[PDB]
């Protein structure tokens, strides 16, 4: 292989490694976020659906 | 916590139907047929407004 195909075969891996290092990096900073504030899809723990909610009117009024 | 606001004593005085319930019992068809409306709007209140204070008129 010639030098110049050897070199811009160098630069076409330095781009995909360098942007799979920046995704890795960001991948850590907000999963941080998300686990630590609980506003994002990731760390999102169940909670009791309101569907399950009956608002018919009751034997009883005050309720 | 706020204060629980409480009607006065002399809010809560009404003449009270003071017979027994056998009393209620015999005349209790003819009294829903007679007494619906008062009855059916007092009861529209206290399922909207879950509150016995909101309802005493």
């Amino acid at each position: 292989d010639g030098p110049e195909k050897n070199y811009e075969r160098t630069m076409a891996i330095l781009q995909i490694e360098a942007e799979k290092a920046e995704l890795r990096l960001k991948e850590l900073e907000v999963r941080r976020l998300m686990r630590a504030r609980g506003d994002g899809p990731w760390f999102h723990y169940p909670t009791i659906d309101k569907e399950l909610i009956d608002h018919s009117p009751k034997a009883t009024p005050d309720n | 916590p706020g204060i629980v606001e409480l009607p006065s004593l002399e809010d809560l005085k009404v003449q009270e139907v003071k017979v027994s319930s056998s009393v209620l019992k015999a005349a209790a068809h003819h009294y829903g047929a007679q007494c619906d409306k008062p009855n059916k709007e007092f009861m529209l209140c206290r399922w909207e407004e879950k509150d016995p204070r909101r309802c005493l008129e």
